[PDB]
């Protein structure tokens, strides 16, 4: 008894329409009421699912009219009209036609907005860490769009590789941007062997690459 | 053989 | 008001047992069925079990070969999920959820209208490790105009997760707590950052509230401009 969502992923523009398909292996329409026993949930990242629709097409209290359910038999859809930044999330369908409830695999809605250039910040290692023999340097790229961004580490203007890590945020619920951290990790000895620590950043919103650096 | 866990599903099942 | 607060979880060894808890408030607990649902990767949402209002009948998914046991305490408004002989399939985020529906002679038909916050369970032989916390001090090299950035590096912990708040929850705007990275050591690390007015780095106080629940570790760090 499967529910297959389609597509897995979806990039929709602000103010436009998203459509998320849910197919069931079998019919989920009972006789004594002639309703389909399907539901839809919304899960923003780091939050638990929120129920939106029941009976395939009935909105729940405190849910905007942009979220609309539809379909019959084994084929159903959730549409989201006039898309807003807070709709960026993962949407699941769930049936309750039997006691063995199952969910669809989920559908992620990514949002398209105007290009926004990142604000670049850089953080030296704390004195607190420098007693430990390891030295971490952090470069922050803040509130940009699109996701695609490029970071380069230069220690005494020498290009680094094999010693940094990145983490990208989820899309922001308010401005639909992304943020990025790159952390360069060295030994305390190597850190004190050099002077200039630079973070060079390439993004579509930047006319030319932005560099932030400091002297140890 | 007939009741309600909460209310919501059984206030909207009939039509 | 209406709310479900979860506790428990953390690291657990294969073959061992773990107990999850859920405290309910703001509603008539003895009017609702209650369910447990998990979220693994490579297969998303999965209903595991429910319990009735209380003529205590319980039902489970069969894929869980009788390994899980759900119970309830109407009195203290608690639901529990016990996980036994855990396997590598059981790693994930476990939610309790308020279960709304109707039952007839054929069975129960329901929907999950209120969820707990979620707890992470990690099946692992690796040992617990609490995080060290270092400041990401604001300087001339943060700045931009006229906005300053600052944060905390949270380094070398296991397992996931850590939660970071600022000024005890009263600072949320401009906050980005990054998804953790896996280091080649096998331990985790993340940064939480925040943008603020650079004009008032003198007067305002900025404190990290790192919480690593699997080790019951709390670290508050004051992030001062330097230096
Ligand atoms: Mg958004």
């Amino acid at each position: 008894f499967l529910l297959t969502q389609s597509p897995d992923s979806l990039a929709v523009t602000l103010g436009e329409t998203a459509t998320i398909t849910c197919r069931s292996s079998r019919n989920i329409l009972h006789s004594l009421n002639n309703k389909n026993y399907l539901a839809w949930y919304q899960q923003r990242p780091g939050q638990a699912p929120k129920l939106l629709v029941i009976w395939a097409s009935m909105r729940v209290s405190g849910v905007a009219d942009r979220f609309s359910g539809s379909g019959s038999g084994t084929d159903f859809a959730l549409t989201i009209s006039s898309l807003q930044p807070e709709d960026a999330a993962v949407y699941y369908c769930q049936h309750y036609y039997t006691t063995h409830r199952t969910f669809g695999q989920g559908t992620r809605v990514e949002i398209r907005r105007t290009v926004a250039a990142p604000s670049v910040f850089i953080f030296p290692p704390s004195d607190e860490q420098l007693k430990s023999g390891t030295a971490s340097v952090v470069c922050l790229l803040n509130n940009f769009y699109p996701r695609e961004a490029k970071v380069q580490w230069k220690v005494d203007n020498a290009l680094q590789s094999g010693n940094s890590q990145e983490s990208v945020t989820e899309q922001d619920s308010k401005d639909s941007t992304y943020s990025l951290s790159s952390t360069l990790t060295l030994s305390k000895a190597d850190y004190e062997k050099h002077k200039v620590y630079a973070c060079e950043v390439t993004h579509q919103g930047l006319s030319s690459p932005v560099t932030k650096s400091f002297n140890r | 053989i007939w009741g309600c866990s909460g209310k919501l599903i059984c206030t909207t099942a009939v039509p | 008001q209406v709310q479900l607060v979860q506790s428990g979880g953390g690291v657990v060894k294969p073959g061992a047992s773990s107990r999850l808890s859920c405290a309910a408030s703001g509603f008539t607990f003895t009017d609702y069925y209650m369910s447990w649902i998990r979220q693994a990767p490579g297969k998303g949402l999965e209903w595991v079990a429910y319990i009735t209002k209380d003529g205590s009948e319980k039902k489970y998914a069969d894929s869980l070969q009788h390994r899980f046991a759900v119970s309830r305490d109407n009195a203290n408004n608690l639901v529990f999920l016990q996980l036994n002989t855990v396997e590598d399939d059981d790693t994930g985020v476990y939610y309790c959820a308020r279960d709304d529906g109707y039952y007839d002679r054929s069975g129960y038909y329901g929907v999950f209208d209120l969820w707990g916050q979620g707890i992470r369970v990690t099946v692992s032989s690796a040992s617990t490790k609490g995080p060290s916390v270092f400041p990401l001090a604001p300087s001339s090299k943060s700045t931009s105009g006229g906005t300053a950035a600052l944060g905390c590096l949270v380094k070398d912990y296991f397992p996931e997760p850590v939660t970071v708040s600022w000024n005890s929850g009263a600072l949320t705007s401009g906050v980005h707590t990054f998804p953790a990275v896996l280091q080649s050591s096998g331990l985790y690390s993340l940064s939480s950052v925040v943008t603020v007015p650079s004009s008032s780095l003198g007067t305002q106080t900025y404190i990290c509230n790192v919480n690593h629940k699997p080790s019951n570790t709390k670290v508050d760090k004051r992030v001062e401009p330097k230096s």
